[PDB]
């Protein structure tokens, strides 16, 4: 199958700036190439195709160029209907292939998480579980690291994590970590902390307390 | 407007076999798109329905089979023996016309494939303390476990308070089931005085629950 590169896989750009992202074709594909524009929650919409032609009511701020192996899409001006993810897709040779997508994120300065922690309820603890959750509120970039220690023991396995979409207000991610142990493991430690490393931070963070306490 | 309309939500357990459909209203080929939970874009093959001529993504070939029913517009996606890693949003796409290739999509099937079970969520505090408050800000939130399918929907006071809340996607657990969080940031002198209140709806399992969260 034709092997199609999109870089960057994410950018971060401000309302009015003019933003290029590139598609790469491991072989010839002459201009048979389509741009999609991709939201949350919403199916792909094509918004270029023959790598230049734009679609019918697609704002002419798009335009595609490129023929061959290497293709661009233009934003000349940045709008914030624009933040999206970006797909091409060669149409030359069945299977028509996909590149992995490119993120267009809104910029905005380094900030900080404020980082909270949550012992279990005593709701669940009666159920027979422990989860301990820590909050990393309004920050950025979205990168950031969590570790957990119990009684000062790197925990592996068992905690998963996810992230808010940027907020488009603030332009910030919040990032939810949870640590589930059953009751029994739970109660056979005292200390849980949460450890977080964010380009915000000069140093890591730790939030934690004491089963009982 | 030239439509495809592709047929609703599956819930299905591993080695079931299950038919989409995508009907066309207002193509001479309609392709089929995969796009797992998170992941991106992967074309999975076409059907040229005048005479039912397939061809499929070598990826694909023998794992699903694509079909046609020109007499009524309708192209369709079908798996013998479901996995869990059929578990994705399908798209159908097609062409209103000779000259613009994939300018027509369906709105997408969402398909998830477990061994688990409908089941409702528990809803925990996550309760306002000194370890979650920040120089005059606290948070606080509802912890929304163990449930399956997708989805769950949160609200705050029955949609009163939105500002400064956060709904997390959920994770899918090693249990099959999911979890997610609602968090909210709040002025710790309201802590006491404003009653907060986490609305869960799980319309799969008919549960609601109302949680009061407190200090
Ligand atoms: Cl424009
Ligand atoms: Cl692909
Ligand atoms: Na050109």
């Amino acid at each position: 199958d034709i092997q199609m590169t999109q870089s960057p896989s994410s950018l971060s750009a401000s309302v009015g700036d003019r933003v290029t992202i590139t598609c790469r074709a491991s072989q010839s594909i002459y201009s048979a190439l389509n741009w999609y524009q991709q939201k949350p929650g919403k199916a792909p919409k094509l918004l270029i195709y023959a790598a230049s032609a734009l679609q019918s009511g697609v704002p002419s701020r798009f335009s595609g160029s490129g023929s061959g192996t290497d293709f661009t899409l233009t934003i000349s001006s940045l709008q914030p209907e624009d933040f999206a993810t970006y797909y091409c897709q060669q149409t030359d040779i069945h299977p028509y292939t996909f590149g992995q997508g490119t993120k267009v994120e809104i910029k905005r300065t380094v900030a900080a998480p404020s980082v909270f922690i949550f012992p279990p309820s005593d709701e669940q603890l009666k159920s027979g579980t422990a989860s301990v959750v820590c909050l990393l509120n309004n920050f950025y970039p979205r990168e950031a690291k969590v570790q957990w220690k119990v009684d000062n023991a790197l925990q592996s396995g068992n905690s998963q994590e996810s992230v808010t979409e940027q907020d488009s207000k603030d332009s910030t991610y919040s990032l939810s970590s949870t640590l589930t142990l059953s009751k029994a493991d739970y109660e056979k430690h005292k200390v849980y902390a949460c450890e977080v490393t964010h380009q915000g931070l000069s140093s890591p963070v730790t939030k934690s307390f004491n089963r009982g306490e | 407007q030239m439509q495809l309309v592709q047929s609703g939500t599956e819930v299905k357990k591993p080695g079931e076999s299950l038919k989409i459909s995508c009907k066309g209203s207002g193509t001479y080929w309609i392709g089929w798109v995969r796009q797992m939970p998170g992941k991106g874009l992967e074309w999975m093959g076409i059907i040229y329905p005048g005479d039912s001529e397939t061809r499929y993504s070598p990826s694909f070939q023998g794992q699903v089979t694509i079909s046609a029913d020109k007499s009524i517009n309708t192209a369709y996606l079908q798996w013998s023996s479901l996995k869990a890693s059929d578990t994705a949003i399908y798209y159908c796409a097609g062409g209103s016309g000779i000259s613009t290739p994939m300018d027509v999509w369906g709105q997408g099937t969402t398909v998830t494939v477990s061994s688990a079970s409908t089941k409702g969520p528990s809803v925990f505090p996550l309760a306002p303390s000194s370890k979650s408050t920040s120089g005059g800000t606290a948070a606080l939130g509802c912890l929304v476990k163990d449930y399956f399918p997708e989805p769950v929907t949160v609200s705050w006071n029955s949609g009163a308070l939105t500002s400064g809340v956060h709904t997390f996607p959920a994770v899918l657990q090693s249990s099959g089931l999911y979890s997610l969080s609602s968090v909210v940031t709040v002025p710790s002198s309201s802590l006491g005085t404003q009653t907060y209140i986490c609305n869960v709806n799980h319309k799969p399992s008919n549960t609601k629950v109302d949680k009061k969260v407190e200090p």
